[PDB]
């Protein structure tokens, strides 16, 4: 009886491949191929942030421009005064094993996660004058990839067993299971609206979910390996996506297909991270290969080289207002450019 | 394996029934937000003679 | 989070005592305490400063070559050893907690005076004997000898308010940024040595003295202390 | 130009940084192990003398001038490659092997031939622990290793059969900068903890010559 | 002059000296690749070798005479001389002290880097060194050959005699300045050799440990140093005898050097070579006491 | 042609260490049986206390000239200071060998103080055949020497009338280098055994550093020594003032790393 049915599935795909080839008239070619380069962008070594003993596995920015949460191998979590390369807090953490780090909005809380399988999340602002654990967030069968905070109360963890949970900080309980992405999902990325999110997993998805809802809306597909970053647009109609084949492209949510790809003939190493800049026309993709290149989300365009890192880049950030951007990677240093 | 096979038969049919646009303004939006956020992003255009964000 | 202070009482014109404080609620090695005393009809005046692990210990102009501030950070007491007593000491000894970060609050918990016996920057504020109206708009002022504004963009100036028969109780500090568990009501605005507390829709637990500080230099300037009636 | 408030935050910041220093001190002085194998090979009893501290499970004991520490890494059934880089840093793998499960050996030698060519692993060398021989050398009478193990001739013996399953292991290692240490123990064998110490203290010192230059 | 058959044996002694080197520096390039050469250190060999070849260059030079410009040839025997020492002896003392960070650094990561760039930039700065020293020496006082005749009158408690004096020498004016000097800075190098030595005494094989060269070669330095300069202050009218006691002592020196340095590892190249099966066949290498 | 503020100031120097050293003889003589005392050979030490008060002795006996007894005096002095020297450094190496051979041969399975005291006492034995020798073959006798010297160095022609007056022996240069190489062998092999003995123990039982400083001091202050006696010898103040000051260094040095320990830990227990 599931042939029937596969085969519906079969007919339903191959229907759905032909409104994405039928609705790609006019395509990435000459739309945007017909306005100025981006031209040449050189950034300068203005800080070298310093004090991890181990590899920096993770970087997420404030919402005021001036804090930053770097969460490395070490079991420390040092929160960084970015404007005068200063340290705030030192959180012990009680598992070293750490792969994502998350900054409230408000600027209160603070989230880590690791292959303990446990979201712990933190509390700056108290009345004892140090950080305390504020809840330990565990159901997961996995390892946390990405953890990014949505409000004070609410947070949304992309994990390595083939699903995604919003959670409540208060009761500790997972209010919304997102299940799919046969892989193990290694990003997520929020829309500047708290209402809808991206995916990607290693078995070579990007979905687009609702937080309002709990299913999905738009599955993305055309990697041929791993995904490791994800990225969306300033607008909120459209998401950049860094993977393991050395392929970094953009797509679009009211195409529901993909535009122009930004990839390389000599470059073979998997990009671990993808940022754009306040206006999206610049994108920053983390490498493999000991480095980090800039891009044009419109255009095919190298437009300048951030070297300097001894290790593997495996968390790259811009700031809200697009001032600065961090580089971090395992060289136990990691950097802010302008 | 049946609800398994039930599960893809739904989440499948989810894409099948939305459609959107044929990219007549999807790529037209792109760059008609940049130009004008062009001046709002600092870096494409730094200005470090007078605000000097970092030294 | 409570400061206890223990031992004070009469003293001879010439001996000497040892005050002490002691903290149980927060953690005492991430704090620069402070002592403050206060004349049993004047205002607020800074005496002694010890620094997080005793790396910095400052004292007033009247403080330095005569007294001494030492804290037990294993045992969590805060020592002052003063001496040379004369009778211009006699005063209420305040025990203040402070903490120094991006975005912290100094200044915000004080202990539980202990009374003595013993038998630079200018501020000036406002009037003493404002006729406050429960429910209005007051405009509570304060001056400086300096414009107290640093290349960092704080402007630093903080306002404490003293409840009949209570320690001082932080409200505004930087310029204009709430501490915690203080109303809404309570706003403050200003620029350089010119600094305004609008009280507006004034309610009860409002009438007390009100002080300014200034925090750019260290040794610290308090004001005289401007009293709300009724 | 630097304010009050600027100074009280340069000092506590470097007592955060002194403290992250004087951790990092502590923390250098330990060996950090990466215990693998295949399901009930013998993970949970490498050394009886090992206090307990989900994802993954971490167990420490202290040996003479040395602090161990072991990450048994099971229940971790995600994807084999996007978390061993975390484990990129460690001085040695164990890998417990076990003589007796004849149907899962295989599934032994493939993990084996995994992590032994894995980017992350070129260098780290490995300590083998062949567990099990006293059933295994008692069941050798019946099961003559040919079932699972074909292409050999022998005389069905135990030192013949651990030397031939010993070289299919070392079979599967093609690297010039590592040696796999090879040590036959019992389940009755009290003494693992200094078979342990000497093949990392040879490790390390083999480690130091292989950045001098030298071999 | 000089007698015909002592040059004669002693040119010969040190030809043979020079090709043994040769030999040794041939074998260092040619099985540089070796297992055990390689956990020696060939790289300072050579620099080894360049001071052995320098100091038998050296003895060379101490049998010319009556043909000098005899003060610039003193400089240019002693300078090489104190050239090839330093040359010598850093090396040795360098492998000595990698030995000993890498047998006694054993904790977890943070394994010792220590290139042979490292040990060339400390063999440049003891040559550094000694290059300062050997610069002020001949800017200042340089040795200058003058013959002075003189007559004395000397009194004794009860008796009055008087001498006629006349001798010929080249020599600095504050000879023993230098001497005491470089002697002084080669003996606080040696003392530290001799430290190294003792920290990596049962460090390894002696293929790999250098306690016993060191201690060896810092024993005949001192023995050879203090007899030469005592046969060549005092015995000026036996020519043959300084020139044979000074050319043996440097042979002497530099061939046993050489010889413990080099031949462990040419008894021990076999071994190593051909089948390699484990690390076991070198298990007294990762030694320790 | 001294002057007395100079040998005051020496004098003075002299007697705080020497007052020193008969405290921690008094420190080492009534503490046998503690613990720590016992643990660092306390017979042996009072070798080094007297080899110390030997080469104050000599430092001493610098400090007074003119007077023809010149030669009894400097026979004398540089006598002492030898076996000054030789009974300082003897059981320094020898409680580093028995601490060497007590971590080492015990290790496959002793060596009692009057073992060490023995090879102490050969090594004294040598020096006083080495010290014979030189005052029973060619003397240290004094002459007045007055020369005229005519210098032809092949350019010019000159003449010098010098009138020189020292005392030293026929080849002093012998016996210098003899004594410096028994010395210095010595040294080589107490640097072996500071190097072997490396790390092994406590300060208070471990001899390494003291041993490593003693010897550089020695070699460094030898040379200066040397130096300033036999070109600067018209400069009788400084001469007087760094011979004294150089055996002081030294003796305070070497006695205060053997012993300051000794007393710290003595503090706490
Ligand atoms: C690695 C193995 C190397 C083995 C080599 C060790 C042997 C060294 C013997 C050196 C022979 C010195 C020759 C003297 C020449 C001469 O007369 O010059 C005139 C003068 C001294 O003259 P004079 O006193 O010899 O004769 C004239 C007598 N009169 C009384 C009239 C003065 O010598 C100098 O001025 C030398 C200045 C310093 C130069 C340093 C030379 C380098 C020595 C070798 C390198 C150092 C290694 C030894 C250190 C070990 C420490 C224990
Ligand atoms: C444990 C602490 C002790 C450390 C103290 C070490 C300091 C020693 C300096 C004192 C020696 C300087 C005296 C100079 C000689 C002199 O008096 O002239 C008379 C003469 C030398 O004369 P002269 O050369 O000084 O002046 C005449 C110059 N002229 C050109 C005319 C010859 O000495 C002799 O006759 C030879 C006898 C040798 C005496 C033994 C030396 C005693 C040194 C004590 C230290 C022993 C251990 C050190 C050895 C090396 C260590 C590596």
């Amino acid at each position: 009886e599931l042939d029937q049915l596969r085969q519906e599935a079969e007919q339903l795909k191959n229907q759905i491949r032909d409104a994405r080839k039928a609705c790609a008239d006019a395509t990435l070619s000459q739309i945007t191929n017909n306005i100025d380069p981006v031209g040449r962008i050189q950034m300068r070594t203005r800080r070298t942030l310093r004090g991890h003993l181990a590899k920096i596995y993770a970087m997420h920015w404030g919402t005021d421009s001036r804090l930053l949460v770097s969460a490395s191998q070490d079991g420390k979590l040092i929160i960084w005064d970015s404007y005068t390369t200063n340290k705030v807090h030192a959180i012990p953490l009680r598992s070293s094993w750490v792969m994502t780090c998350a900054y409230a909005p408000s600027g209160n809380y603070v989230a880590c996660g690791g292959l303990d399988n446990i979201c712990s999340i933190y509390n700056l602002k108290t009345r004892e004058g140090n950080v305390r654990v504020s809840r330990e967030l565990a159901g997961h069968t996995g390892y946390l990839s990405c953890c990014r905070f949505l409000d004070d109360n609410q947070i949304v963890t992309s994990s390595g067993d083939t699903t995604c949970a919003l959670w409540d900080i208060e009761t500790g309980q997972q209010t919304t299971t997102f299940t799919g992405h046969t892989g193990d999902v290694m990003s997520l990325s929020l829309a500047p609206d708290t209402r809808l999110f991206v995916s990607g997993a290693c078995d070579a998805s990007a979905k687009l979910w609702d937080v309002r809802e709990g299913m999905c809306r738009q599955t993305f597909t055309g990697h041929e390996s791993d995904i490791n970053a994800i990225c969306f647009f300033p607008n909120g109609n459209a998401f950049a996506t860094g993977s393991d084949d050395a392929t970094c492209r953009l797509f679009d949510l009211r195409a529901d297909q993909e535009l122009m790809t930004y990839s390389h003939d000599n470059i073979i190493c998997g990009i671990t991270s993808v940022s754009f800049s306040k206006s999206g026309r610049l994108l920053l993709a983390g490498y493999d290969d000991f480095n980090c290149n800039v891009w044009d989300a419109l255009k095919a365009d190298r437009a300048g080289v951030l070297a300097g890192h001894d290790n593997r880049v495996s968390c790259l950030g811009v700031t809200d207002d697009g001032m600065a951007v961090a580089t971090g990677s395992w060289d136990s240093f990691l950097k802010i450019w302008n | 394996s049946i609800a398994q096979a039930r599960k893809l038969v739904e989440q499948l049919k989810m894409e099948a029934n939305i459609d959107r646009i044929k990219v007549s303004k999807a790529a037209a939006d792109l760059m008609a937000y940049c130009e004008a956020h062009a001046k709002e992003d600092p870096l494409l255009t730094p200005v470090p003679a007078s605000e000097n964000p970092f030294r | 989070v409570q400061l206890v202070e223990s031992g004070g009482g009469l003293v001879q014109p010439g001996g000497s005592r040892k005050l002490s404080c002691s903290a149980s609620g927060f953690a005492f090695s991430s704090f620069g305490m402070h002592w403050v005393r206060q004349a049993p009809e004047k205002g607020l005046e800074w005496v002694a400063y010890i620094s997080s692990g005793s790396g910095t210990i400052y004292y007033a102009d009247t403080v330095k070559g005569r007294f001494t501030i030492s804290r037990d950070d294993p045992k969590n007491t805060l020592f002052l050893q003063m001496t040379s007593l004369t009778s211009e000491d006699t005063a209420m000894y305040y025990c203040v907690r402070s903490i120094y970060y991006y975005g912290s609050s100094p200044f915000d918990f004080w202990g539980q005076g202990t009374t003595l016996t013993v038998s630079d920057i200018v501020m000036t504020q406002a009037t003493s004997s404002v006729p406050v109206i429960p429910g209005e708009s007051v405009s509570i002022s304060c001056r400086s000898s300096k414009s107290l504004l640093h290349s960092n963009g704080n402007t630093y100036l903080y306002w404490f308010l003293q409840r009949p028969g209570q320690s001082p109780q932080l409200l505004i500090y930087r310029m204009s940024n709430l501490a915690s568990g203080v109303p809404d009501r309570f706003s403050g605005s200003g620029s350089g040595t010119a600094f305004t507390l609008t009280i507006s829709r004034l309610e009860a637990e409002d009438v007390g003295v009100y002080y300014c500080m200034q925090h750019l230099e260290y040794p610290l300037t308090f004001g005289a202390g401007t009293k709300l009636e009724l | 130009t630097l304010s009050a408030e600027d100074k009280a935050a340069v000092e506590r910041s470097k007592m955060i940084e002194k403290n992250l220093k004087e951790d990092g001190i502590s923390a250098a002085k330990d060996v950090k192990l990466l215990l693998l194998g295949a399901d009930n090979s013998g993970k949970s009893t490498i050394v009886k003398q090992m206090k307990i501290i989900t994802g993954i499970v971490e167990t420490h004991f202290t040996f003479k001038n040395l602090h161990f520490r072991l990450f048994d890494v099971g229940g971790q059934r995600s994807e084999r490659k996007k978390w061993i880089h975390c484990f990129e840093d460690v001085t040695a793998i164990i890998f417990c092997v076990d003589l007796s499960d004849y149907n899962r050996m295989h599934e032994s030698l493939m993990l084996f031939d995994s992590i032994c060519n894995n980017k992350f692993f070129i260098d780290t060398s490995i300590i083998l622990f062949l567990n099990k021989k006293d059933l295994f050398g008692e069941k050798i009478k019946k099961s003559p290793l040919t079932i699972c193990f074909p292409e050999y001739t022998g005389p069905n013996t135990y030192e013949d059969a651990a030397a031939y399953i010993q070289a299919q292991f070392e079979s599967k290692n093609r690297s010039p900068n590592k040696e796999i240490y090879c040590h036959m123990t019992c389940a009755t064998d009290t003494n693992n903890a200094q078979v342990i110490f000497d093949a990392v203290t040879d490790i390390i010192i083999a480690n130091n010559l292989r950045g001098c230059g030298l071999y | 002059s000089l007698s015909p058959v002592l040059l004669g044996i002693v040119w010969t002694f040190l030809s043979c000296g020079l090709l043994l080197i040769l030999f040794f520096l041939a074998f260092t390039i040619h099985c540089r690749k070796n297992r055990i050469v390689k956990m020696s250190s060939p790289n300072l060999n050579i620099v080894t070798l360049l001071g052995s070849c320098l100091t038998y260059s050296s003895a060379y030079l101490f049998g010319i005479q009556d043909v000098l410009s005899m003060e610039t040839l003193i400089q240019t025997r002693l300078s090489m001389l104190c050239i090839g020492t330093s040359l010598v002896f850093g090396p040795i003392l360098g492998k000595s002290w990698r030995l000993y960070k890498v047998f006694t650094q054993r904790v977890p990561d943070k394994r010792v880097i220590i290139k042979d760039l490292q040990l060339l930039g400390l063999v440049a700065a003891l040559l550094m060194a000694d290059v300062i020293l050997l610069m002020t020496w001949v800017l200042t006082d340089p040795i200058q050959c003058l013959q002075i005749l003189s007559v004395s009158m000397t009194v004794t408690g009860k008796d009055v005699s008087c001498t006629s004096t006349s001798t010929h020498f080249c020599a600095s004016r504050y000879s023993d300045v230098w001497i005491a000097l470089i002697w002084g800075c080669k003996g606080l190098l040696l003392l530290y050799g001799a430290y190294l030595a003792g920290l990596t005494g049962h460090v390894s094989s002696p293929p790999v440990n250098q306690s016993l060269t060191i201690m060896v070669g810092v024993n005949l330095l001192v023995l050879a140093a203090g007899l030469l300069f005592v046969v060549t202050r005092y015995l000026h009218s036996w020519p043959n005898l300084v020139f044979g006691l000074t050319s043996g002592g440097i042979f002497v020196c530099t061939t046993t050097i050489n010889c413990f340095i080099f031949i462990p590892q040419l008894k021990q190249w076999k071994a190593f070579e051909e089948e390699n099966q484990t690390i076991r066949r070198m298990a007294k290498y990762f030694s320790t006491p």
